[PDB]
């Protein structure tokens, strides 16, 4: 009880500091979100961890306890002797999430009996040797040869955050605690080695991908106004219904298949902007609508398939909102800076210069405004951290929640090797 | 009195043979001019009609200026109608922030007592 | 005598045909001289109609360049108009979400905070 009195003291500092211009609405909502984060973190106010195997006994006949004190050999047999083997342009289809099934009972029974310092071994030796595999790769075999493996691995911390539904409701000193511990510890450890092999996969796949339907030239281009687009634009599905594909012929976890088709946007989201204050070229109020409309096609797509899309690219479809709208008040910009939430003063100082109207030396953006932006920039600037940043990076949030377990399609399609085998067998 | 009377007779008739010529080479003149007053008034009927049709050329271009210069005319309206209503959202929001804040002063008490 | 009588007959008969020729002389003279006074007139107002002509073809170019310059500037206003509002409509449709959202979060701070107060 006596720590009630160190958090009324930090706090009585958080306050008188707590309560310099008329900072607008987007400033005050992240002022707030961190009142919010700072206080929470002041409501729940650590030295050693250490290795530790456990007893063994139940369901453990006296040839399984032997296999498994034989590490050594389960493991080159799945790490070099078949999962890196493994084509994928060539997987019999019938077992698709192999690799996880076998990853797994290895992992399920080697913790069964207590063996942790065993299996944290064979699993930590099998992360290295997946991501490699990916980071290898073909140009080609780069599009279901990523997928493949990652909704193999995003099945991993699923069936282990699972596997920890079973030794919890007991209550045992040692082959609970340690134990209880070491998964809710693998689920980490193998949930950062999923997401960052997925966030440097699905980058790159975009990339190559990207040049092959070369969609730029088809999204923000003024070379094309014609149905040409659409004719490209068919490419562009026809390349989408092919990657769908994939996701299912693979067995790829549903509240995935969904994060990845957010993901894809949100990559063309940046690369689409990005270039848009690059390439572009000139900018122009119709150029906008012309490009707005692209955009449309784009997103027609995904309509069908998943849900809010448009909050995706919101970066381009606000950016060009903007330039549909040539503004010439400062007022006016004034009153209505507030809109665009998404970027930052120092973009929109970008996407602004940029701009020249084809319409003859007619349409001609104001001094007044570029302005204002350019000292809201200065401002900004020194207030936080050290200039805002304009060129637009891609990444992708945590697959934490949109992973997923199921025995069952597991199962549905999974057969085995050899070494293995028989180590199901002498399981239970 | 035979060979006079006879002259008489020679001279109009000689007369009469110019005279009558003469009319010959007028109203022949007359068929040409009468050609020239019927093409240069055929020219007075095609202009008279492509005159017709820029006067409805011009009665489209005309009920344009109207159409259009309005519906533009109408759109500023509309067009200041959303600005002078976004006065009225930054400040729903401005007021509803300073609500979400004395939600967090009076909770922001509750731990320093 | 009687031969002299045949010859008068004969060029009294000449005489009768003379005045009649140049009766009709004058007549297809008159013609010709009322022609041309139409035929100058009609040459005139043909001149008058094609200047008149060429007003109404300077006021054609003049009020199709309106036409053609007010519709853009019907566009230019559309997109205008259109994007203005698209987003004024994002802006709170993402704001009031982002409001409740937050006002959620204190809520819920607040429980888990009168809930280790009142145990």
């Amino acid at each position: 009880e006596r720590a009630a009195a160190q958090s009324s003291l930090i706090q009585s500092h958080m306050q008188s500091l707590a309560a310099n211009k008329p900072s607008r609405l987007s400033d005050e909502v992240k002022s707030m979100k961190q009142e919010l984060a700072f206080i929470e973190n002041v409501i729940a106010q650590a030295n050693k961890p250490k290795l530790v195997n456990v007893i063994r006994r139940e369901s453990g006949n006296p040839d399984l306890l032997e296999l498994l004190m034989d590490l050594n050999s389960y493991t080159l047999e799945v790490t070099e002797g078949y999962l890196k083997k493994v084509n994928v342009t060539e997987v019999n289809g019938d077992n698709v999430l192999g690799p996880i099934h076998v990853i797994t009972t290895v992992v399920s029974s080697l913790v069964r009996n207590g063996l942790l310092i065993q299996s944290s071994k064979f699993i930590s030796k099998v992360l290295l040797t997946v991501e490699s595999i990916v980071m290898s790769l073909p140009k080609d075999e780069t599009m279901l040869g990523g997928i493949f493996w990652l909704s193999n691995l995003s099945r991993l911390p699923a069936f282990a955050a699972n596997q920890k539904t079973l030794y919890e409701a007991n209550g045992g000193d040692e082959k609970d605690k340690l134990t209880l511990i070491y998964l809710n510890d693998l689920e980490n450890e193998t949930l950062k080695v999923f997401d960052k092999i997925y966030s440097t996969w699905l980058v790159k796949f975009m990339k190559h991908a990207s040049a092959h339907i070369e969609i730029f030239d088809m999204v923000l281009n003024e070379k094309l106004f014609k149905n040409s687009g659409d004719e490209k634009f068919a490419k562009l599905f026809t390349f989408l219904n092919e990657f769908d594909a994939v996701l299912s012929k693979f067995q790829v976890v549903d509240s995935m298949h969904t994060k990845i088709f957010n993901d894809t946007l949100k990559y063309l989201n940046v690369m689409l902007f990005n270039d848009l204050i690059t390439k572009s070229p000139a900018l122009n109020w119709k150029y906008g609508y012309e490009v707005d409309r692209n955009i449309e096609r784009l997103v027609s797509w995904f309509e069908p398939r998943i849900e809010d899309v448009r909050p995706n690219l919101i970066q381009i479809i606000q950016a060009v909102k903007i330039l549909q709208l040539k503004i010439s008040n400062l007022n006016e910009f004034k009153l209505l800076f507030d809109f665009w939430y998404a970027l930052n003063p120092a973009q929109i100082q970008a996407i602004l210069l940029k701009y020249k109207p084809a319409n003859k030396g007619e349409a001609g953006v104001p001094n007044e405004i570029l302005n204002y932006l350019a000292n809201v920039i200065k401002r900004e600037n020194l207030s936080l951290p050290g200039k805002m940043e304009i060129m637009l990076s891609a990444q992708f949030d945590s697959a934490k929640n949109h992973l997923r377990y199921d025995t069952s399609a597991i199962t549905q399609n999974s057969n085995t090797e050899g070494l293995a085998t028989v180590s199901k067998i002498i399981k239970l | 009195m035979e060979s006079k009377l006879l002259e008489n007779l020679n001279l109009l008739k000689n007369e009469n043979e110019n005279l009558n010529s003469i009319f010959e080479r007028k109203n022949k003149k007359l068929k040409e001019l009468e050609k020239d007053y019927s093409e240069l008034s055929n020219r007075y009927n095609e202009q008279k009609e492509k005159m017709d049709q820029l006067s409805k050329l011009a009665k489209n271009s005309s009920a344009i200026e109207q159409s259009c210069s309005e519906k533009l005319q109408n759109m500023e309206v509309n067009y200041n109608s959303l600005l002078e209503s976004q006065n009225l959202y930054r400040d729903h929001y401005s007021d509803e922030i300073s609500k979400l804040n004395e939600k967090i002063g009076l909770l922001e008490l509750e731990l320093s007592n």
